[PDB]
RNA sequence: UUUGAUUUGGUGAGAGG
DNA sequence: CCCTGTCTGGCGTCCTCTCACCTATGATCATGACGGT
DNA sequence: ACCGTCATGATCATATTATTACGCCAGACAGGG
């Protein structure tokens, strides 16, 4: 509503302002009193899909597990690696970021002391054991689950993890709601992934691949920023380069899909006939 | 069973079975009498629809009804639904040795103990008090003990403080969402009629004190007392199982 | 000037806006609707006359008989309200109807009937309404609640977005009749037009246009324009109006008059349209490709062959043009089917149609209604004339015809109740216009489309359904009997009518049990706009938008008073000034702001008349004439608030209290509370309980007197005068002579209602509040009710509160209360429980109520009399015997000698077992009232004869005192008349007083008046004779009762529940709380005067739960008590009235331009002392809702008392005796006790009874039951490793019967051990699955 | 998806305590299905020790002694 | 060849958390 | 024959507390009150 | 005051019709390019 409620509660609200306030608050009470049914039915579906899964071994005997990286949406690094790899047992032994060192062994639980020795060495990402990669028939082994979470140690042989997991996902169901180009922020080094590129005539490295990931790696080794750069964008920078904080490093036009080339030469109209294939629309306000 | 009065409040299945038997008797009599084809086709069709209405009512076209327009409840409707046997009597049951009252604060408590009223304590612990009274030798038969606690003499409160002492109880707030909503305490007896609940523990139950109610349950057997002390005690739940964050945070 | 009870305690009033329309009578919806229902109403409608003239005359199955209608009449009820609530009857009135039977002859139904008969007939019993606005159905006072539903008429909704998953919106046009078959026109993604009738199968829409006897040529004449092609010598020229060409790209070069107008490849501009219409171009030239797809309108036939050239609604090709060109046709009529302007929806619809004439359309409609049966032309005509076009089965109301004409832009709002052809064609025209892009759709939640039914209209509809069942019965009987020998009471029977109206008032979804524990709760349950019930939506299905406040609830439906939980916004409460329109919509007052001046005339606007005009906000500043003092003023135009100029306004609101309801206008400082906390405050103010001595609100809104007087708990004076006799039972008013009838001499007697049971087990008392010899005015309180005081409304009590954290005992929301509160007996509420005991009739004989009872001794029977029933006054405990009743013996041991009765003793030797029916415990009390009802024929025992003699004696004394008191008033009238005209000063009292008529006086008005008083006196004599005989008949007779019951004993226990840790108290802003510790007096924080504070709240509930109004209420309450303490100081020192007059005048002026303006110079030195006697416990202050007391006025009133300006006193501690740092806030808050007590929720069970079908414990508290260890608790014990706890929690403690008896033996012997077994309810699951064709087992 | 996955289980009491019981009981009846219990809700239905918590030693013992 | 106290079902409406 | 609207079934939160309200009938032997002798 | 006639209450099988106004969301089905 274009006219706000300029009066607080210490000054008096008049009539219209309180009525607009009642719009805004009746919507919230209706949302909670109808949201609670979906939250409870979500907890029910979750504890009946889980329902069976019991910690029933001590090691499945595998070497597979998901690759825990810190998550980065495009702003500053949102959830650090110490939040994701706290108390989860590594899959293979993590190499120290210098060269080929056995920093942690390959079946150690990562409690707070190990995670601090991970944060000192600025470890990139940890290949850690996940429950979906567990090889145990009819249950989850004790290492592929992780830390007990309300006990400091590993999960005991027996403790029902499906039900506590289903409750822990569905329990915050009440608090949840129901109803141009790239500008860098920090100052570091450039790295490109999924890149197949070419240098244009002016010098800005344009990209012949749609799915290119533009990472900003710091001077330490960890990945601090990530972005998605489209097919055919004007990169102000290049691979492995050092930039300044706030300098624009990418540019494109999303309303005009570029059909840029790899080589040079002359242009011919192959199967382009005016009258059937293409049409003649001379511009009104420009003339070109 | 009859309700309070002189008539029998009959179940719906008796209507269903009585109709199937009425129709089956009619069909046997018509096959005795050699009625023509269309009569016994309607008779067997009414029996088919009667059996199909008995088993799963309303899966066929519009369900039959006795009183008044509401359809009557069949066997499959004794199984299925929110109020069948699974979701209403086998997964969740009503429970003896249990109680319920309004909560209040009582901040003098240590966080392994909760306040529990004397009237609820003498009602929930009637068999332990009976066993204690029969051990001392104050009475003889069970009747005498039930008269003693029906009168509430001066000697059963010492018996009650000697059955409480190291015996945990399960406090439970009514919308239990995660496992920290059932926690086991040790009772401390309360002159009053309200459960005194230690304040830090409230942030686990999502329990404010604006009119809330909680249920108490008594672990009867010995393995259940040990599970209440060793797994479900309130000192043992100081970290939320969803993460690593402490749940006994000062509110 | 002020009324005499307004000179008792005149409430201080802040407030700035001078009112112009006072609060109306708050119960006008119920009373006005039911007065509209039952009243002798001529000119047909509304009322019962509408039903009796729409279902009658019943004419027979061609037997030439007819049962027509004359009139109706309701006799008096046999039972008045008090006897009806005591005994348990309906409060009904018999409905006598005068019906007439006429019987026509042969060969002339337009001929003379041979015989008529007109007579009185009995049908049904409709329950009357009491003066409070409530019904008494079976001794329990019930309220029928107004329903909010959809307005009958057309409704053009748009199924937006969701269908077909391609964004193409649909448009449907639901015609909503008031009674009959629905009708939904709609579209489909192929842009065809589909009708449907009552959500049945779907047909193309034009099949009904053929059913109204339209040929296809006429249909295309209606729904399209025409395009004319003239074959004139060159390329089949065209008549062209260029308005159709607005933006169309032509296929050639349009030239005319030898001039190129339009080029090929371009579109026709608007200026080219101007050129062609300025030069008046008519005939243009088309190519052969232009009429390649033009759609012909009507049929062309060739004159030679007699065949069809081209059918109607067909595109034209080359060969069709070649055929019609050589047949002699020069004019070609086609249609204009554009992309944006006019789609060919009718044309595609007629191309999907298989039907061709009227008969096939009627056959297809008869086949979609009743599937799979042979149609016949007579049956199809009869069905389609009885769907929409008959007075019987289809009826829009006047509301329906108004909406149907208004939403189609008609002029006359009057029409027939049935549809016609023009109506359906206008629906299809408006639907096609909405699809074309002009015009708008209609929203649902807009209150111009939500009608309000009430008690009268719903009772009329249920009575009409009863009448159509009885017209089925009368049509059955009338032409299947011998005539003339019967009368019209042998035909019509009263069973379906009484069954229908008794089922509606008895158990409906809207005839609900009155929440009666408070005058506020009565007067806000009667004003309720429920959306649920029959014809409306349901809670567990819908929805989102209907639970939201629309912009047109402003001043009709309250935005902040609604129940939170599963139905928010469906159980809306109607606002204060909101009336109901003539049709049923909502309307609200406004003030007609003519061009400069706010004129003080009120003017009621509906919900759609409000939108067109522009309404000024309620609190806009104006300078003594009406001229708006600003030049930008905040207004709202069309559902949207904005800022408008000074003199473009058309209306102003009346008073600033009109957005809210009466539940949430007793909240002081409402504009400072966030709306959630105001909602919770209004709902808990409804949930209060009446205390023992209700005090007053120190900080009210002035709305208390409307809620108290305009409800029915106080004893309002009817005619003013002088009080003659006050008593705790009765009050006698002597009526003043300038208010008094000439005859029926008249002094009124108010019989108050002493201690009796309410519905919520409170104690509805009435206390007399007037002195003796005191004048009272017409329209004035005499007896305060429950939670009233001097005619005000005192729900809870006002106590000294401090906001400080005090050692944790008020942690989340808790409240900490001194023992000074419980010592003063000030929350000690009084509850009354009714305990019934019936004497049924079983086998081996009837029961015994006598006190010769087995298995009991002296200690039980000392509290009973010699006939079983407990005394009146015996203070009992929990588990004594109230009524002794013996029969329980069952069949412990089958009688050896079959039925050996006459052998040992008289009847039997106590069967085999005996146990006098002894009751439970948990509650104390004092037996205040015992009722004994006896089914007639049964021997009355000695106590039933004692109650009969008692009530005979009471009614005898009461009617004799009626005669004596009215005779005393009559003799006082005779003395008042004989002051002049033959006065005898000494001779008047020498003779006996009954002869004051034959004294010396001529034929004047005085001897005429003495003759009229002799007529009145002899009428009172014979009336007293016949009424005492009838009252002896009513006491002496039996009562009709249940099948097979001897006598019913009802006993009223009267518990007095005080306060304890665990009760729920709350203020009036949402500050809830369980009281957590009842401290001693010494521990309370006191101040540097000495007084302890009573209640210590918690400050931390204020910044999060944003209810900042309670702190302003606290400061203004402390100001009020400061003025009260200064009055108490100036009066305790025995000071003369001059200083009291000075100080009371200074405390009543004190403000800005306000409304009160009192002066004590016209109170005359005796009322000022009594006004100060009423102000010494504090000075009441009114603070209206949105025009309240600002901060500076509270500061100036805290400066009048010698209190600190900031409101905060420094407070010492009670324990340490040393000062709290940073001085704390004290004041008075008006706090309410709620009836969620703690000795009604607390429950405990070791081992009780067990259910029958599944061997699990019972549920509830009255049934001694156990708490449900539900499913999520089972999940929470699976989530730990607790395995034995869950095994005994669902096998031993709950279900397995041998397991739990082994458990009970093992617990009383000290061996904690369980033998598990199986749940018996799992065996019930096996029997229910096995009772199907399924074979479930248990292997191994 | 979770409701299609909990109704497609090799234990028909687990898939019958949850949503529609008609479909699951006819599928299990005409298949002749058998419920080797082996989970939490089968043992909450049938009234014995949970095979997760303290009862995991009891179910180790019973699974060893077959 | 003689020991026993035992059982209160669906439907719909409303409130608390 | 592979997309496709269209129709039919199947979900929709736990715990608790208070109150009221509960199918019609169509046919007949035998008991029960009323009037004549 | 006794005998006969009208009236009125027990027990007992007989077996189903004249409203609409949720919102997805899978899952199966006749239609047609
Ligand atoms: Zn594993």
């Amino acid at each position: 509503i274009e006219t706000p409620i300029t009066a607080n509660f210490r000054e008096g609200l008049n009539v219209l302002q309180y009525f607009i306030s009642t719009h805004g608050a009746r919507k919230g009470l209706a949302d909670t009193a109808l949201k609670t049914a979906n939250s409870g039915y979500l907890t029910r579906r979750l504890v009946d899909v889980a329902q069976d899964l019991v910690v029933t071994e001590d090691d499945c005997g595998t070497h597979e597990g998901i690759m825990m990286t810190p998550v980065i949406e495009g702003g500053d690094v949102k959830e650090p690696l110490r939040d994701r790899v706290l108390g989860r047992v590594t899959a293979e032994d993590v190499l120290k970021p210098g060269t080929a060192d056995i920093l942690v062994p390959r079946n150690t639980l990562l409690h707070e002391q190990w995670c601090d020795l991970l944060e000192e060495n600025s470890v990139d990402a940890v290949k850690v054991r996940s429950v979906v990669s567990c090889d145990t028939d009819f249950g989850v082994c004790a290492h592929c689950y992780g830390r007990d979470l309300a006990r400091g140690h590993i999960i005991n042989k027996g403790e029902a993890i499906g039900v506590i997991a289903a409750q822990s996902i569905g329990e915050p169901g009440t608090q949840l709601t129901m109803r141009s180009s790239i500008q860098v922020k920090n100052k570091g080094s450039i790295k490109l992934s999924n890149v197949k590129s070419v240098v244009n005539s002016s010098g800005k490295l344009v990209i012949t691949s749609r799915n290119t990931e533009l990472k900003l790696i710091d001077e330490f080794g960890r990945t601090k920023e990530s972005y998605k750069v489209p097919y055919g964008a004007v990169l102000a920078k290049g691979d492995g380069e050092q930039v300044a904080g706030g300098e624009t490093v990418a540019n494109w036009d999303p309303h005009t899909m570029p059909v840029i080339t790899e080589v040079s030469g002359f242009v011919r109209f192959t199967d382009m006939i005016d009258g059937q294939t293409i049409t003649r629309q001379t511009d009104e306000l420009t003339g070109l | 069973v009859p309700l309070d009065g002189g008539r029998f409040a009959t179940s719906d299945l008796n209507d269903l079975y009585r109709r199937v038997i009425n129709r089956n008797n009619r069909l046997k009599r018509l096959l005795d009498l050699a009625a023509p084809d269309i009569i016994v086709r309607n008779e067997k069709r009414m029996l088919q629809e009667a059996v199909d209405a008995l088993l799963d009512n309303g899966r066929r076209g519009r369900a039959i009804t006795g009183s008044n327009k509401r359809p009557l409840k069949s066997l499959a409707d004794m199984i299925k639904g929110k109020q069948g046997r699974f979701r209403q009597n086998l997964l969740g049951k009503r429970v003896d040795y249990s109680g319920r009252s309004v909560i209040t604060v009582g901040p003098y408590l240590r966080l392994h103990q909760c306040g529990l009223p004397k009237k609820m304590a003498l009602e929930l612990f009637k068999p332990f008090i009976y066993g204690k009274l029969e051990l001392r030798g104050l009475a003889t038969t069970i009747k005498a003990a039930k008269k003693m606690v029906e009168r509430e003499e001066a000697v059963v409160w010492d018996i009650l403080d000697e059955v409480i002492r190291e015996h945990p109880v399960l406090l439970n707030r009514a919308p239990t969402l995660h496992r920290l909503g059932i926690q086991a305490f040790e009772p401390v007896l309360i002159e009053g009629k309200a459960i005194q609940l230690h304040p830090l523990v409230c942030a686990a139950y999502n329990a404010d004190f604006d009119g809330d109610q909680m249920a108490v349950h008594v672990p009867l057997t010995l393995e259940a007392q040990l599970e209440a002390r060793a797994l479900m005690m309130s000192t043992n739940n100081i970290l939320s199982p969803a993460n690593g964050e402490p749940i006994i945070v000062p509110s | 000037v002020y009324s005499y009870t307004e000179k008792k305690r005149i409430r201080k009033d802040f407030g700035k806006r001078p009112q112009v329309l006072d609060v109306p009578y708050l119960l006008s919806i119920q009373l006005d609707s039911f007065q509209k229902f039952i009243e002798q109403d001529p000119e047909g409608q509304y009322g019962l006359e509408a039903a009796f003239r729409s279902v009658f005359p019943i004419q027979s199955y061609s037997g030439n008989s007819e049962l027509q209608y004359v009139s109706y009449r309701l006799g008096e009820p046999v039972f008045d309200v008090q006897e009806c609530q005591i005994r348990g009857v309906t409060y009904s009135a018999p409905l006598r109807v005068k019906l007439r039977l006429v019987i026509y002859e042969r060969e002339a139904p337009e001929g003379t009937v041979k015989d008529i008969k007109e007579q009185e007939v009995y049908m049904g019993e409709i329950p009357l309404m009491t003066d409070n606005g409530t019904f008494v159905i079976n001794g329990t006072e019930r309220v029928i609640v107004s329903q909010l539903h959809r307005s009958p008429g057309v409704f053009f909704d748009s199924d937006k977005g969701k269908t077909h998953s391609s964004g193409k919106v649909l448009y449907n046009a639901r015609i909503i009749p008031y009674r009959g078959s629905w009708l939904d026109f709609e579209f489909d993604p192929k842009d065809n037009l589909f009708v449907r009738i009552d959500r049945r199968r779907k047909l193309p829409a034009t099949i009904i246009l053929r059913a109204l006897n339209y040929t296809t040529e006429q249909i295309l004449d209606l729904f399209f324009e025409k395009v004319i092609f003239e074959i004139r010598d060159n390329k089949l020229q065209m008549e062209l109006v260029p308005e159709r060409l607005r933006g169309e790209t032509a296929s050639f070069d349009i030239e005319a008059n030898g001039k190129v107008y339009v080029e090929k490849g371009r579109r026709i501009t608007a200026r080219h349209i101007r050129q062609l219409e300025k030069d008046d171009v008519k005939l243009i030239e088309v190519p052969v490709e232009y009429i390649a797809g033009k759609v012909v309108a009507k049929d062309y036939i060739d004159e030679s062959t007699g065949e069809l050239i081209c059918a109607a609604n067909m595109e034209l090709s080359l060969d069709l043009l070649a055929k019609l060109s050589q047949s002699g046709h020069k004019r070609i009529e086609t249609l204009f089917t554009n992309d944006l302007d006019h789609g060919p929806y009718i044309s595609e619809t007629l191309r999907v149609d298989p039907t061709n004439d009227r008969l096939s359309a009627l056959v297809e409609i008869y086949r979609m209604m009743r599937p799979g049966e042979p149609p016949t032309r007579e049956a199809a005509e009869s069905l389609f004339e009885n769907l929409f076009f008959s007075e019987d089965r289809y009826d829009l109301s006047a509301v329906g015809r108004m909406k149907f004409n208004r939403s189609l832009l008609r002029e006359e709002i009057e029409g027939s109740g049935i549809l016609s052809k023009d109506d359906i064609i206008d629906v299809m025209k408006k639907l096609i216009d909405i699809r074309n892009g002009k015009g708008e759709v209609d929203d649902i939640d807009h209150l111009g489309n939500r009608r309000i039914r009430s008690v009268g209209e719903m009772a009329e509809n249920q009575f009409r359904v009863g009448l159509v069942r009885v017209e089925r019965a009368v049509k059955e009987r009338l032409s299947l009997g011998d005539l003339d020998t019967l009368m019209p009471q042998d035909m019509i029977n009263a069973k379906p009518i009484s069954a229908a109206v008794k089922e509606f008032f008895g158990s409906s979804q809207l005839s609900q049990f009155m929440d009666q524990n408070n005058p506020l709760s009565e007067i806000t349950h009667k004003r309720r706009i429920s959306a649920l019930g029959p014809g409306g939506l349901t809670r567990e299905r819908a929805g989102f938008e209907v639970r939201d406040v629309h912009p047109t609830h402003y001043g009709r439906v309250c935005p902040i008073e609604t129940p939170e939980g599963p139905n928010i916004g469906l159980i809306n409460s109607l606002s204060v000034y909101a009336q109901t329109n003539e049709y049923g919509f909502l309307e609200t007052p406004y003030r007609k702001v003519t061009d400069g001046v706010v004129t003080d005339e009120i003017h009621y606007l509906s919900a759609i008349e409000e939108g067109n005009y522009v309404i000024a906000q309620a609190n806009s500043n104006l300078d003594e004439e009406g001229h708006f003092v600003e030049d930008l003023v905040t207004c709202r135009s069309k559902g949207e608030s904005s800022l408008f100029s000074r003199d473009q306004v058309d209306y102003m609101d009346v008073s600033t209290q009109q957005v809210v309801s009466v539940g949430a206008s007793l909240i002081p400082f409402l504009e400072h509370d966030d709306a959630n906390r105001a909602l919770m405050g209004a709902n808990m103010q409804r949930q209060a309980v009446p205390t023992l001595r209700a005090d007053k609100p120190l900080v009210g809104t002035g709305m208390e007197r409307a809620v108290a007087v305009d409800s029915g708990v106080t004893a309002v004076a009817k005619r003013g005068g002088v009080v003659q006799y006050v008593d705790a039972s009765r009050i006698v008013i002597k009526v003043n002579e300038d208010e008094m009838y000439p005859g029926e001499a008249g002094i009124d007697i108010y019989n108050l209602t002493k201690y009796t049971r309410s519905n919520q087990n409170t104690c509805i008392n009435q206390m007399p509040c007037v002195s003796l010899g005191e004048p009272v005015e017409r329209g004035d309180v005499l007896a305060d009710g429950p939670s009233t005081d001097l005619g005000e409304l005192a729900l809870g009590q006002n106590m000294r509160v401090a906001f400080m954290p005090w050692n944790g005992y008020n942690f989340e929301d808790s409240i900490l209360v001194s023992e000074r509160v419980v010592q003063e007996d000030r929350f000690t509420t009084i509850h009354i429980q009714e305990l019934a005991c019936v004497s049924r009739d079983t086998k081996l004989g009837p029961e015994e109520i006598t006190a010769d009872i087995p298995n009991v001794g002296e200690a039980a029977l000392s509290k009973l009399d010699e006939s079983g029933i407990v005394y009146i006054g015996a203070e009992v405990t929990g588990g004594d015997i109230l009524v002794g009743k013996v029969t329980p013996k069952g069949e412990t041991q089958l009688t050896p000698e079959e039925k050996l009765l006459r052998a040992i003793f008289g009847e039997k030797a106590s069967d085999v077992k005996d146990s006098s029916l002894r009751v439970p415990n948990g509650v104390s009390g004092t037996v205040i009232d015992v009722q004994v009802f006896t089914r007639d024929g049964v021997e009355k025992d000695k106590r039933a004869l004692e109650i009969e003699e008692m009530q005979l004696k009471q009614a005898k004394k009461d009617l004799s005192e009626e005669l004596q008191i009215l005779e005393a008033g009559l003799f006082s009238r005779i003395r008042a008349v004989l002051v002049a005209g033959g006065v005898e000063a000494e001779k008047l009292d020498k003779l006996p007083r009954d002869r004051w008529l034959e004294l010396g006086l001529t034929d004047e008005e005085k001897q005429n008046q003495l003759e009229q008083l002799a007529e009145q006196y002899d009428e009172l004599k014979h009336e007293f004779e016949k009424k005492l005989e009838a009252k002896r008949r009513k006491i002496t007779q039996g009562d009709d009762l249940a099948p097979g019951v001897l006598k019913i004993v009802k006993v009223y226990l009267a518990v007095k529940r005080r306060i304890q840790p665990g009760d729920k108290m709350a203020g009036r802003h949402g500050n809830k709380g369980v009281i957590s510790k009842i401290n001693p007096i010494e521990d309370m924080p006191y101040d540097e005067n000495g007084t302890p504070v009573d209640i210590v709240l918690n400050p931390l509930g204020v910044p999060s739960r944003m209810n900042i109004g309670q702190i302003l209420e606290t400061h203004l309450g402390m100001a009020a008590k400061g003025i009260g303490d200064k009055i108490n100081a100036m009066l305790k020192q025995q000071q003369e009235v001059a200083k009291l007059r000075e100080f009371i005048q200074r405390a009543y002026d004190l403000g800005a331009d306000v409304r009160q303006k009192v002066d004590l110079s016209t109170f005359s030195d005796e009322e000022v002392m009594r006004l100060a006697e009423n102000l010494r416990k504090g000075m009441p202050i009114a603070t209206p809702v949105f025009d309240g007391a600002k901060e500076a006025e509270i500061k100036e009133l805290l400066k009048l008392g010698d209190l600190p300006t900031s409101g905060q006193i420094r407070l010492y501690d009670g324990r340490t005796g040393e000062q709290f740092e940073r001085p704390v806030t004290v004041g008075y808050m008006y706090m309410l006790k709620l009836n969620h007590l703690v000795d009604d929720k607390m429950h405990a069970r070791s081992t009780g009874s067990y259910s029958l079908v599944t061997q699990q414990p019972l549920g509830g508290k009255a049934q001694f039951g156990g708490q449900r260890f539900g499913e999520m608790e089972v999940w929470a014990l699976e989530a730990y490793g607790a395995a034995y706890t869950l095994q005994e929690m669902l096998t031993v403690k709950s279900d397995d019967v041998n397991g739990r008896t082994k458990m009970y033996k093992n617990i009383v012997d000290g061996n904690h051990q369980m033998e598990p077994g199986m749940p018996e309810s799992f065996n019930v699951l096996l029997k229910e699955i096995r009772s199907l064709g399924i074979n479930i087992e248990l292997e191994d | 998806g979770i409701t299609k996955a909990s109704l497609a289980t090799e234990s028909f009491i687990s898939a019958a305590s949850f949503q529609e019981t008609t479909r699951v009981l006819t599928e299990a009846a005409v298949a002749g299905k058998r419920d080797e219990l082996r989970g939490l809700k089968e043992n909450v239905i049938v009234g014995r020790l949970i095979p997760a918590g303290t009862g995991y030693a009891y179910h180790q013992d019973r699974m060893r002694r077959r």
